């Protein structure tokens, strides 16, 4: 009857959403997989841990001496060390090569930091006590805005960084 | 009153109600400066003439979410999943408890407070290390959290109670949904609490000299993702059991009710990488683990819809709407506890879709930390739980007091309900849009006002927000007030039974109920679930603990 | 048949297929 026959045709139809539910959600999990085997991959953190002492990261080491943080570390790849604290960044400017691969070092010697650069996909949280390792490789010169995207204290909304990347 | 004798419950009800719907209405006055904030206007010079102890955007920001997301929620989940409960069986919780659960939540509320009006724990709701705040503010949280230790206790009391006068009865489905509500959120509570006891109490005293912010950020998370689902929950308890009678229908199916409550049951707590993605020292085949569960929890919501949308379309056909479309006229629009949590689950649609995108493990690196992220959660806590909450206030409190609603009442009440969920929709534009444009979340943006040039458009959409909000808010106090303080009373209105709909039944039902009513061994499979997901990360980051200093940076 | 509540669960299919194709693309174009 009504009530018996809407309740049959209700479920009927939710058992064919459902199934098309589970389709569309695998068919994303595919596409997330896909971005995991391509170099747009480089922009998620190293797993690994890797410790410091926030208390000595500005007076030995190589987030010492912000003037020699770019190192040549491959043919074309370059590591630099960078340090987020109250309230900026350490070197700025970041100075890098176009085309080349770089391998961001990023720690705090105080409290969580942000570190999003502007049209990139770079987005990581920086921890004292702790490295973030991301890698990037910039196809287009100019600047490029490091911007600190987690709550850090009063200075927090002046928290602003440079990239140049150079032709 | 002879009412609250035979039926006290109803008393320690209406105190868990009020004291959440004030948190609220505190809470909610610094929403429209902060929407106006994220349209470059600087309100802040003048908020702090009208409350002088505010010292700054962050301390706002920090009473904003722990007023809001924090307080109100929980004790409008603890007013709710107790006494719906209690109604359906006809039995009384255990009284001594019920008053025991309302001074817990009472007292850490006050020694919280103290510290975050005095501007001692201006570390926002997530308190990340090594932002460092006054002990108060972690023993008042500690305490206000753990009052529902004893919410649980006196739901599985009358869940065992009920069942020993009814051996081979099937919970009823109301208490069977409280009953995996409760069991899920005393695992979900676990990371909050062990944070709490191992690391921020004994630090705050000064016990221990640094905390581990990889870990303290790791069990917060535990809990962070499943608080959430603890919010919802008691809107969805609702919208299953109580809106299909106020639309004009039934419930079109108990078991894909029961089922829904039972997948978050399992799949609530083990995904909290899901707000690590972006952290360092967590492998990525983790993140990648708990991105596919957090896909599956999504699930019990789609069914949600299925199951919502064709009971309102049954109510409609049965109040003679035709067609595609007639269905949605014929509902009963007049009524603000009919409308508050439909239009809510109209904004839950691209409140669940931003949802899935965050989840999506890597497409999280275009909006993680931005103002995309709270134009998601508005959507989903600030407009669908919130509006149902505010719904039931026109069924919910004249049960509960013997109060009437006015016609003028009601009237008020639909204006107050569209304002709030237009400022919320025309706010998620705003913010959503700011945040593909990079502007970040938790920030004072208004005191750099050449920082965001490409974001003026947006911008517009949050001081419209702003302004409405504000509008819909001063309504909603003086509706609150009006019907509190009104000194008509009609005592058969307190002995009314509550609204709760009919179900159609199927030949089906009795097999898939049974299954489902095996509360023991899906609690089992759900803790199981928990160990698999972080035992492992957390056994690699306790071998290798690096605490550091504490830091005031305000 | 429920026609209403398939053209819900329609609607909100085509939201999260915007909303998802969207920022994928967005994360290419970043990449
Ligand atoms: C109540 C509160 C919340 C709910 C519910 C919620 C749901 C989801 N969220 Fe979320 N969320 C995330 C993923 C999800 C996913 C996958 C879901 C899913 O559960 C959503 C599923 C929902 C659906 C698939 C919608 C179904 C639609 C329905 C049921 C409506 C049907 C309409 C009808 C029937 C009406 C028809 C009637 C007519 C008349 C036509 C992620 C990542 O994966 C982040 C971290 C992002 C970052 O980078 O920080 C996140 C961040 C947050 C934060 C910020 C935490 C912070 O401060 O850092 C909060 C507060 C929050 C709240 C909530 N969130 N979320
Ligand atoms: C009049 C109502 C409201 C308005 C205009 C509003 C506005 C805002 C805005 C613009 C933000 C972002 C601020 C920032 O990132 O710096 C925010 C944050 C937040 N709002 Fe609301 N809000 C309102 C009501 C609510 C309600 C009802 C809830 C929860 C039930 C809520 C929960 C939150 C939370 C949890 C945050 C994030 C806090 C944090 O990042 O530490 N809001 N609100
Ligand atoms: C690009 C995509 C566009 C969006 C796609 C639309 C949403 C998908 C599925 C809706 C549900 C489909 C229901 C199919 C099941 C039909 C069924 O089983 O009905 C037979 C019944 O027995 C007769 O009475
Ligand atoms: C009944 C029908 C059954 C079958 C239906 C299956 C649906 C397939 C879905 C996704 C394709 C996945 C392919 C992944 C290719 C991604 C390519 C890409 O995104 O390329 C752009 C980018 O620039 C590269 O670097
Ligand atoms: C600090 C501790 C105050 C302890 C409070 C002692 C008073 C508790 C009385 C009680 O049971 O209050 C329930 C309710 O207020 C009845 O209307
Ligand atoms: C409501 C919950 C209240 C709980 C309080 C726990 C307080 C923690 C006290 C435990 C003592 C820890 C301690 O002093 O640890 C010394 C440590 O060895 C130095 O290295
Ligand atoms: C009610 C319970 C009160 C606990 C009383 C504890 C009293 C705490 C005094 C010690 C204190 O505040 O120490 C802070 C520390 O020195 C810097 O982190
Ligand atoms: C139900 C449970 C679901 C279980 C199946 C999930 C897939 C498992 C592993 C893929 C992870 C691959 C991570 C590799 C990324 C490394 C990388 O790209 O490094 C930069
Ligand atoms: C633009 C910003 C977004 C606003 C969206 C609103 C959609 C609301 C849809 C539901 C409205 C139904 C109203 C209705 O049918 O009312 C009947 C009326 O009482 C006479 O018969
Ligand atoms: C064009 C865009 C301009 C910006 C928007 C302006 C803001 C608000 C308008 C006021 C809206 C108030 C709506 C009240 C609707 C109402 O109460 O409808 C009752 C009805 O019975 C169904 O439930
Ligand atoms: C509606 C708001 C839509 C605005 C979307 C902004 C587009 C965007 O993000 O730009 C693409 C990319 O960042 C540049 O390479
Ligand atoms: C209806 C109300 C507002 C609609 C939105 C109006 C948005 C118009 C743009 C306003 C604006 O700020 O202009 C941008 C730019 O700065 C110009 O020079
Ligand atoms: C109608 C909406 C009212 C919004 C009016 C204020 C919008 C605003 O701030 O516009 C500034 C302008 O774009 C730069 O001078
Ligand atoms: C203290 C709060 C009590 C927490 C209760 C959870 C453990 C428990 O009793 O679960 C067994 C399960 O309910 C089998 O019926
Ligand atoms: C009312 C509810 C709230 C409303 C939410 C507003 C945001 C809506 C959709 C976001 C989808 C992403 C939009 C960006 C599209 C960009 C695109 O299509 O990509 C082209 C290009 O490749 C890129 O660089
Ligand atoms: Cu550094 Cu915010
Ligand atoms: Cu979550």
């Amino acid at each position: 009857v009504d009530e018996h026959k809407a309740h049959k045709a209700i479920l009927a139809y939710e058992k064919g959403w459902l199934a098309f539910s589970l389709a569309m959600l695998f068919v994303f999990i595919a596409l997330i997989a896909y971005t995991l085997a391509t170099h747009t991959a480089g922009v998620i953190p190293a797993g690994k841990l890797e410790r410091v002492d926030p208390t000595t990261v500005r007076q030995e080491g190589p987030w010492a001496d912000p003037a020699q943080a770019v190192v040549q570390t491959g043919p074309n790849q370059y590591t630099v060390y960078v340090l987020a604290f109250a309230f900026g960044y350490q070197p700025n400017p970041i100075e890098v090569p176009q085309g080349a691969e770089i391998v961001f070092k990023i720690t705090s010697p105080d409290v969580i930091h942000g570190f999003h650069v502007e049209g990139t996909n770079i987005n990581v949280e920086v921890l004292p006590g702790e490295v973030s390792t991301v890698r990037y490789t910039f196809k287009r010169p100019g600047e490029y805005r490091i911007i600190c995207n987690q709550y850090c204290g009063l200075g927090h909304q002046n928290m602003f960084g440079t990239i140049v990347v150079k032709e | 009153s002879r009412v609250y004798e035979a039926y006290p419950e109803k008393k320690a009800t209406l105190y868990f109600l009020v004291l959440g719907f004030l948190a609220l209405i505190v809470g909610s006055l610094f929403g429209p400066f902060q929407a106006l904030n994220y349209g470059n206007v600087d309100a802040y010079p003048l908020l702090k003439r009208l409350l002088p102890f505010v010292q700054s955007y962050y301390q706002g920001l920090t009473l904003h979410g722990v007023l809001n997301a924090i307080v109100f929620t929980q004790l409008f989940a603890q007013a709710i999943m107790v006494y719906l409960p209690a109604r359906e069986l006809n039995m009384r919780p255990n009284m001594g408890l019920m008053w025991l659960s309302w001074w817990m939540a009472f007292i850490g509320l006050v020694v919280a407070a103290l510290p975050l009006l005095a501007n001692e724990a201006t570390v926002l709701y997530t308190f990340y290390p090594p932002l460092k705040g006054h002990w108060a503010f972690y023993l008042g949280a500690s305490v206000f959290v753990l009052s529902t230790w004893v919410s649980i206790y006196i739901v599985l009391d009358l869940w065992r109670r009920w069942k020993a006068a009814n051996p081979g009865k099937v919970t009823p489905l109301v208490t069977y949904m409280a009953v995996v509500f409760w069991l899920m959120w005393f695992l979900a509570s676990l990371g909050l609490v062990l944070e709490a006891v191992l690391f921020l109490l004994p630090w705050s005293f000064g016990l221990v000299e640094g905390v581990d912010p990889l870990v303290a950020r790791t069990l917060f998370w535990w809990t962070g993702h499943p608080i959430v689902y603890f919010w919802l929950l008691p809107a969805y308890a609702i919208i299953y059991t109580i809106l299909p009678k106020q639309a004009g229908g039934k419930l079109v199916s108990d078991p894909m009710a029961r089922l829904a409550f039972l997948l978050f049951l399992l799949l609530s707590t083990p995904v909290g990488f899901h707000h690590q993605f972006a952290d360092p020292g967590i492998d990525p085949t983790w993140k990648m683990i708990h991105s596919v569960l957090t896909l599956f929890v999504a699930v019990p919501s789609l069914m949600t819809a299925f199951t919502v949308a064709a009971s309102l379309e049954f109510a409609g056909r049965l109040r003679g709407g035709r067609g595609l479309f007639g269905w949605i006229r014929a509902l009963p629009w007049d009524n603000p506890a009919f409308v508050a949590p439909v239009l809510g689950l109209l904004g839950f649609i691209p409140g669940g879709a931003g949802g899935i995108v965050n989840a999506s493990f890597t497409l999280d690196y275009v909006v993680h930390n931005t103002a995309w992220v709270p134009g998601h959660f508005h959507l989903q806590v600030a407009s669908l739980v919130t509006l149902t909450a505010m719904g039931s206030l026109y069924w919910l409190l004249p049960n509960l007091t013997g109060k009437p609603i006015s016609d003028a009442q009601r009237r008020l009440g639909l204006a107050v309900v569209w304002l709030w969920f237009l400022g919320m929709m025309i706010m998620a534009v705003g913010l959503h849009w700011a945040g593909l444009l990079n502007v970040p979340r938790r920030a004072y943006i208004a005191q750099v006002p050449d920082a965001y040039p490409h974001a003026a458009v947006p911008m517009v959409f949050n001081v419209l927000a702003g302004i409405v909000l504000l509008v819909a808010l001063l309504l909603f106090i003086y509706g609150l007030f009006s019907v509190l303080l009104s000194r008509e009373r009609k005592p058969e209105l307190a002995e009314a039974p509550l609204p709760f709909a009919e179900v159609i039944s199927g030949p089906e039902d009795r097999r898939l109920v049974l299954a489902m009513d095996r509360i023991g061994f899906w609690f089992a499979v759900a803790a199981i679930l928990v160990v698999l997901a972080y035992g492992p990360t957390l056994v690699q980051l306790f071998g290798h603990l690096n605490p550091v200093p504490g830091w005031r940076l305000w | 048949k429920p026609k209403g509540a398939l053209a819900v669960i329609l609607v909100l299919t085509l939201t999260i297929l915007v909303f998802w194709l969207g920022v994928y693309a967005v994360f290419f174009a970043r990449g």
